[PDB]
């Protein structure tokens, strides 16, 4: 099952 | 004839046809207007025979295990206004005979194993609304020109299909297209200017494409966007100014790209931005003040560019800002107080950049703040005694600053404190008793700092698991209640003023991994005790103290090290204890008074020789 329309993951530190 | 899933037209004969969420298996009236088969569980083919019922309007096979093409004949069926294949095993190709369906409004094809390219023929169907066919991995191809040519259509969706090359010129010509949905694909060259003619379109999904070139000017005369999603591409060039223009824009995403040039002051107008992400980016200039006034704005994500300048004070007019990340720039000055005014926010992140002054205090009233990153700055001064109220404090990075003064024993007033690194700063003084108050605690890293006095076991809270205190000035021994740490699995005590004998109440630390002890004033024995740790894997150091005696024989025991580094001390008697060890890899015997023969292995022998120079007797014998 193709994902969902999504943003770009963010990403911390 | 009424039982139920059964309906009839008004002359008396069957018209509609329906059964879903059943639970079937297995494969699958010349008036029926309506079949829906759905959530069947069906498997095998369609049969060709479908293809003649001829007044056909609704064909629903969706939700099933169908296999084998999607025959032509179906396509015989010129009154079908919907057709749901998807979520089935269909392959093979989109047959050019589609152009025939007339009348077709909603044709779903999503989640097969379909291949191909899309037929030229699309362009025939003049009523198509929806067409969604998006996760079949081998439809691949081009879009054709001819999509130009379904005037109606509102939604487009190719979603993870291996369509390639440049979206044709032709998007323009679809005047009410509202969703265009390609994400996750194989597109490549520019988004093509005609895009600037779609007056209808609110959501633009590009994502995860090679998509080229950079982003048309004309996408700000688009009045009705409200999500733009182009993240993860090669886009080039400056952001539209224009964009400024588009009043529904509540999300706005170009991370991982190559965009260059300024945030635009123009940002500003967007009353309804919520969301904006230009991480991994070639952005410079600064944050425009304007940015501050985008009132809805949660998640601003700006980290991993060029950006210089100062954080905007008026970023407090932000008031439902949830989480800033600015990591990786060039900013620099004080973290503006006013920040504190945002209430909401939940993370912070603006490590590696040139930020200088003090923490500001107001920063750690925030009552919802889980992550607070100021690692790799310029910052000095305290670490404020306020930083007791920040209730819901998870993850803490200070480190890589210059920060002053004692660790603030208000720390222990948190109590989901997980991890906190305030490695490489100036910090002084002790360890605070009270931090054995943050009962979630479970990484600490204090190392590369001027931490002084005594450790005790009273101090450290229960549910530790790592622990580095490495590189200090730490002093008289390493105490007992050290033992009553039973989660740690990685304990640093390296380059410190440490010293008397390893307490034997080590030998209950059973989660234990890794143990550093390096560089200290350690003497006496190492005792039998450290042999009994089964889970020492990772690494023993025991070098760079005063240890004497001999190995202790149940050092055999440790079946699981990995490395072992007992060099510079004043270790005497032979290595025999270690010959069985067959997880060994690297082991460090310098420096030491050891003497004796080691059997000729590949182990022994990969040995430097230095490394038996520097001992008393040691050299490599051969068996008789
Ligand atoms: C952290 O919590 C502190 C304890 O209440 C708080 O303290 C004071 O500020 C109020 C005014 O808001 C003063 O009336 C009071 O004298 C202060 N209390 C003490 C004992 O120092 C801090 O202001 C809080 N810090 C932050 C940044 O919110
Ligand atoms: C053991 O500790 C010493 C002293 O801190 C260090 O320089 C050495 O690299 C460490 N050994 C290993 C195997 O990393
Ligand atoms: C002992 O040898 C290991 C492996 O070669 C090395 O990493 C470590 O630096 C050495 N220990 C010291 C104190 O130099």
């Amino acid at each position: 099952d193709y994902w969902k329309p999504r943003h770009h993951p963010p990403r911390n530190n | 004839c009424n039982w139920t899933g059964v309906k009839c037209n008004r002359r008396g004969e069957v018209s509609e046809i329906q059964l879903k969420e059943k639970q079937l298996q297995g494969s699958l009236l010349k008036s029926l207007t309506s079949l829906t088969l759905s959530s069947l569980q069906l498997t095998g083919v369609i049969p060709k025979e479908i293809g003649d019922f001829t007044e056909l309007e609704l064909l629903d096979l969706s939700d099933n295990s169908l296999s084998g093409d999607i025959p032509v004949e179906i396509f015989r069926l010129k009154k079908l206004k919907t057709l749901s294949l998807n979520t089935n095993n269909l392959e093979g190709h989109i047959p050019m005979e589609i152009g025939n369906l007339s009348g077709l409004v909603e044709l779903m094809l999503f989640d097969n194993k379909l291949s191909g390219e899309i037929p030229r023929s699309i362009g025939e169907l003049k009523n198509l609304q929806v067409l969604r066919a998006g996760g079949n991995k081998n439809l691949r191809g081009e879009l054709p020109w001819e999509i130009g040519n379904c005037e109606n259509l509102v939604m487009l969706g190719l979603a993870e299909t291996s369509l390639s090359g440049k979206l044709p010129a032709s998007i323009g010509n679809l005047k009410r297209v509202q969703t265009i949905a390609i994400y996750t694909s194989l597109l490549s060259g520019p988004i093509p200017d005609e895009i600037g003619y779609c007056t209808e379109l609110q959501n633009l999904y590009l994502y995860q494409n090679s998509i080229s070139g950079s982003i048309p000017t004309t996408i700000g005369g688009l009045k009705k966007l409200q999500s733009l999603l182009l993240w993860q591409n090669n886009l080039v060039g400056k952001i539209p100014t224009e964009l400024g223009n588009c009043p529904e824009l509540w999300l706005i995403d170009f991370s991982e790209n190559l965009l260059t040039g300024t945030i635009p002051r123009s940002f500003g107008k967007l009353e309804n931005l919520q969301e904006l992400q230009l991480s991994v980016n070639q952005i410079s200039g600064t944050i425009p003040e304007e940015l501050t006034n985008c009132t809805k704005l949660t998640h601003l994500e700006i980290d991993n560019n060029l950006i210089t300048g100062e954080i905007p004070s008026l970023m407090s007019n932000l008031r439902s800002l949830t989480m800033f990340f600015a990591w990786q720039n060039k900013l620099t000055g004080n973290i503006p107080q006013s920040l504190s005014q945002c209430r909401e926010l939940q993370a912070i992140d603006l490590s590696y950049n040139s930020l200088s002054g003090s923490i500001p205090k107001e920063i750690f009233g925030l009552r919802n703040l889980t992550k607070l990153l100021l690692l790799s700055n310029d910052l000095s001064g305290f670490i404020p005694p306020d930083i007791g109220n920040c209730t819901n404090l998870y993850r803490l990075r200070l480190n890589g600053n210059r920060l002053a003064g004692s660790i603030p024993s208000e720390i222990g007033n948190l109590k989901n404190l997980n991890f906190v690194d305030i490695s490489e700063n100036r910090l002084v003084g002790s360890i605070p008793p009270a931090i054995s108050g943050c009962e979630s605690l479970e990484f600490l890293d204090l190392h590369t700092n001027s931490l002084s006095g005594s450790l005790l076991g009273t101090t450290l809270p229960k549910s530790l698991k790592f622990i580095d205190f490495s590189d200090n000035a730490l002093s008289s021994t390493l105490p007992p209640g050290i033992g009553l740490l039973t989660e740690l699995t990685k304990l640093n005590l390296a380059k410190n003023r440490l010293s008397g004998e390893i307490p034997r109440e080590i030998s209950t630390c059973r989660s234990l991994q890794l143990l550093n002890l390096g560089e200290n004033d350690f003497s006496g024995e190492i005792p039998d005790e450290l042999g009994q740790i089964p889970s020492l894997a990772i690494s023993l150091n025991l070098s760079c103290n005063r240890f004497v005696g001999e190995i202790p024989s149940r050092f055999s025991d440790l079946k699981n090290l990995g490395v072992l580094d007992v060099s510079h001390n004043q270790l005497t008697g032979n290595l025999n204890v270690l010959t069985d060890l067959q997880n060994l890899v690297s082991l460090n015997i310098s420096y030491n008074d050891f003497s004796g023969d080691l059997p000729n292995t590949p182990f022994f022998r990969r040995l430097p020789l230095s490394d038996l120079a520097s001992n008393r007797g040691l050299y490599i014998s051969n068996a008789i």
